[PDB]
């Protein structure tokens, strides 16, 4: 009942086409004017864990919420049972979840079943219902077979701690709201035919500090099953 | 002088139907491909090819003339900028590979830039 | 949590189906390119029962509906929107081709056909070909989308307007006519040639997460039938 | 707003339609038929369907003194009415289906097994006494397809010039009339091409209509059928 | 399994006399056309072993061609050598065979083609 | 083989004016070539599993099936050699892919040079 920072592994993958984008990035080629967020020196695709924090702060603020029916209009508004995870002003807290950050891990395998440019131009149109007349657009998104790795933090009780029960049910919520994300939309053009990600190999571990042995693979049971 | 020659040959294809017939929509194959391999040109540390990397310079050589026959006015704008002669020429090193990745670049920006191209 | 509610099923083809997306191939369907399958995107899901649903519950009572975002409250609460937008509620799963092996053991080869055409011009009658590829007309898909509580986040004043389930199965029949022209309507291009007459089959709804009661779920499947 | 004309044809003919390279290209001629590729059969494809209905009404439904007709976008406004142009921007309002061969387990019973025959045919042409070889293919005429169309009207508006192109149910007998001089001749004319062959003819049996959506007036779509039943 | 290597040897053994063939493919259309039926229905049977229905339908392609035997001197010893009749006993049993007997026939109509001009 | 295809351009009949092959008498070798080395991507494996041994042994059949057509395809094989190494094939996956970038680099050229004109 010491320290602990619960490392979490695992591997998400797109099953459909993913397009979170970046604004004005720097690719410089032509209808990349939607890329995605890329890497700056290797130039392949990643994911910050801001979105992968900004969905599951969203998604789940109103799963805990919109049952509890007030609506949770701020990030400060939502309860503690969230942002005693994800970070408020109102306690100053730092988290207690480092989403980290995750780029492309299997470019290999990507190269091995011939996938050639990375990226793929998923084209798109847009039909005026009185003129009838297609108004095309070139919307780019990641190939849908890419792979990238998983990680988050959890840091331990500090502050006079939480107890056992508030590290169990704590990451119970987030494996709960874990799934919600593999049934919801990640990227950009949502409810459209596109973000759709696949999670697996989700185990905990003891990457440092004095992790007990009950209260760990209670957190090997829900984020090992969703 | 590549850098800037590539504006008397961006002048120099002809549209006298007010709209330039070369889209810029009509290379989203070659310069989605083009990409990947300068992503992974600069990355190599030697001077001569990767032995996996030779044949994705020829790999790319033929969507330029499959490209090439696909349409008409790329079936006249890329031997007149000569894209097969500088591919001809390239198989040593990157040395005219990170010419050409550029010379791309100064034509894609070039053709952006004479047109009106809403966006 | 009153959480989002998955609706599963199958869209079979009965003839072929062209989702065009630009060998000498000219007009392919649109290559998943990892595997090189057909895949059948969301998006042709999703802005074609747009044209289908706001054309049923509008444009018979004299609506002219002359933009995407002037359709009414029962479109644009699922479809989404930017003025109003209680939530988008329909989210659209893109799919692949499910069976490539039924496909290949029962013997067909090639996974998509080179169909060809013909012009006449009746000022000389001379012969200009033309070749549409399209899917294998026994291609079947998976098809799958989720439904949600659909708590309102509101520009308008009505805040915290949570959906009961009276507004929730008013939307299973805007599944069903969404889907029941659909049956009867078009997929692809090559307009009104007879591609892509579809066959959706095996419609269930199911609530994957969330505190559905047991005695609405199968009613919503009751309007899914009705197609 | 949905009204589907349910239907059956059947051939009494040989029909050649659409050759091309051929999709299995083993057992057959140079000159090939068109078939469902998951399976083989004889089908026959909505475009010279379509092809055929707007090419059979450059006659009646104009060119009355020497116009061409030259290409059919110059179609009559009750043609684009029906099947549409780059002209008006307009859907069309008669959706074709693909048909394929349905009696495959009934055309075995009935003495018929091939499912397609060579015809062999002659060319005799007289340049150095010969009898020209050449063997298109047929198809079985106690074959039978399946048959249907949809007819569909935006009532609200089809266009954008007006904010009212609609039809109500005034106009729809106009286009059940042009339904009736559209499938007449093909009655006794070939369904395929390679003409002055005896080829292609149908007769539709039960050429009925079912409303799809909506409420309709129980009157029309039955006398409505009357232009339907007379080809 | 091999047998299509068979039909690059097997077609030589025609008895070409003239210096032309004698079995040309204008003959055939009553045989390699038949067989393309039975075929587009024997992959369509998710069934390995057969039916009775389906063991019975291939007999009426073996009596054609002891018909065209009977008929025409070439194809009998178009048969005897590649040994068709031969294939076509232990055909009943199971499809495999079947296959890949069509399998071998389509490989004889190609180097008879490979040497025939073919003008239209 | 990417050089051979500009040379076997050198040997076809052009004499009268105009030229013999199409993509469209190609045009069903396409339908199974593509559809063949797209299935070899996936092949994790190096030796070929069984399922695609007799499809590059189905296209054997056809091609020189299809070599049995008029003789614009009667010149076209043999300048290519495409059968002298398609029996080569049964075994590894490597050199069926350079199979089928060989002629994915013909077929990008032998319509491919000026069709519209046809010269």
């Amino acid at each position: 009942t010491g320290y602990a920072k619960i490392e979490i592994t695992g591997t998400i993958t797109v099953v459909t086409g993913l397009h979170i984008g970046a604004g004005d990035g720097f690719s410089a080629i032509g209808a990349v004017d939607k890329p995605v967020v890329r890497d700056p020196l290797t130039k392949w695709p990643m994911i910050p864990g801001t979105s992968l924090k900004g969905k599951v702060r969203t998604l789940l603020s109103r799963q805990y919420g919109a049952d509890t029916e007030t609506f949770y209009r701020k990030p400060n508004d939502d309860p503690a049972q969230i942002r005693r995870l994800f970070g408020d002003t109102k306690e100053y807290k730092t988290g207690r979840l480092v989403f980290r950050d995750t780029k492309l891990t299997n470019k290999d395998d990507l190269e091995a079943r011939g996938a050639k440019t990375l990226t793929e131009v998923k084209f798109e149109n847009a039909i005026n219902r009185v003129t009838a007349k297609a108004n095309p657009r070139q919307m780019e998104r990641v190939i849908p077979g890419s792979e990238f790795a998983f990680s988050l933090v959890y840091e331990v009780s500090f502050g006079s701690l939480p107890s056992s029960d508030e590290i169990i049910e704590d990451f119970n919520a987030i494996a709960r709201g874990l799934k919600l994300l593999e049934l919801d939309y990640l990227g950009g053009s949502g409810t459209r035919g596109y973000g759709q990600v696949k999670f697996s190999d989700l185990k905990a571990r003891a990457a440092v500090g004095t992790l007990d042995r009950s209260l760990l693979e209670m957190l090997n049971h829900e984020l090992a099953a969703v | 002088d590549y850098v800037k020659q590539a504006e008397q040959v961006i002048r120099g294809l002809p549209k006298k139907n007010g709209d330039f017939e070369l889209t810029t929509t009509q290379l989203r194959v070659l310069l989605s491909l083009t990409a990947q391999l300068f992503d992974e040109a600069q990355l190599s540390s030697d001077q001569n090819l990767s032995p996996a990397l030779r044949d994705k310079v020829q790999y790319l050589r033929v969507r330029f003339v499959y490209q090439a026959g696909r349409e008409k006015a790329v079936r006249v704008f890329v031997e007149r900028a000569g894209l097969l002669d500088e591919l001809a020429q390239i198989g040593d090193s990157r040395d005219r590979l990170l010419k050409f990745c550029h010379y791309m670049e100064a034509l894609v920006a070039y053709k952006k830039f004479l047109d009106p191209k809403e966006t």
